[PDB]
């Protein structure tokens, strides 16, 4: 509907996050 | 104006974080214990989480200050991209010691978020998780039906606040079948 935003790009995957662990 | 968005993000912040370890969002492991309005919470120390979650609540800072905010949510997704719980933060901004007054109030939604799996079904495995505002470098889209739309929801009710200077509810919608 016409009054709700969110951010174009998405938080980083826990995957990625994984990766760094 | 400017207090009551200050306190707003700062608040909203501390919530993210505790709503992404109690819904196992990310790893146990990269969320340490820390105390904010008196009140044990889970903080992640990883810093390109905590950059994502900082952007986003500088953007919607100028809003609260200028109350266009009706809604702050954040929306869990499962690996296909559907919602499957939100948390509703509905807000408003109505016409001696008031901070210590209001972050008292503000420990009990951070009480309330912190037991929520209580009374929710686990969440799949491989969720993630958006934050939407409802309006009255970090670039915001409108979102689509696909971010929103949540079969067969379930409400909980988890806090309630009235102040001088801020109403605020907050509630969870969880989708009835997650699936799995």
């Amino acid at each position: 509907t016409a009054n709700i935003l969110k951010p174009l790009m998405s938080p980083p995957s826990r995957e990625e996050i994984m990766a760094t662990l | 104006g400017q207090v009551v968005a200050d306190v707003l993000c700062e608040f909203l912040e501390v919530a993210v974080h505790l709503i992404l370890y109690v819904r196992e969002v990310y790893p146990v492991g990269i969320f340490q214990k820390r105390k904010k309005y008196n009140v044990p919470v889970q903080m992640s120390c990883h810093p390109e989480l905590n950059q994502y979650i900082q952007d986003t609540l500088h953007c919607v800072k100028p809003l609260l200050e200028k109350n266009d905010v009706e809604k702050v949510v954040v929306v869990i997704l499962d690996k296909e991209h559907r919602p499957v719980e939100k948390f509703v933060f509905e807000i408003t901004q109505p016409p001696d010691s008031l901070l210590s007054h209001v972050e008292q109030l503000l420990a009990a939604f951070i009480l309330k978020i912190s037991v929520c799996d209580a009374v929710l079904d686990h969440n799949p495995p491989g969720c993630t998780f958006t934050v939407l505002v409802h309006t009255r470098d970090f670039p915001w889209i409108l979102a689509d039906e696909q971010d929103v739309h949540m079969h067969d929801p379930r409400l909980i009710p988890l806090k309630t606040m009235t102040s001088d200077i801020l109403k605020m509810q907050l509630y969870v919608e969880e989708r009835a079948h997650k699936g799995s």
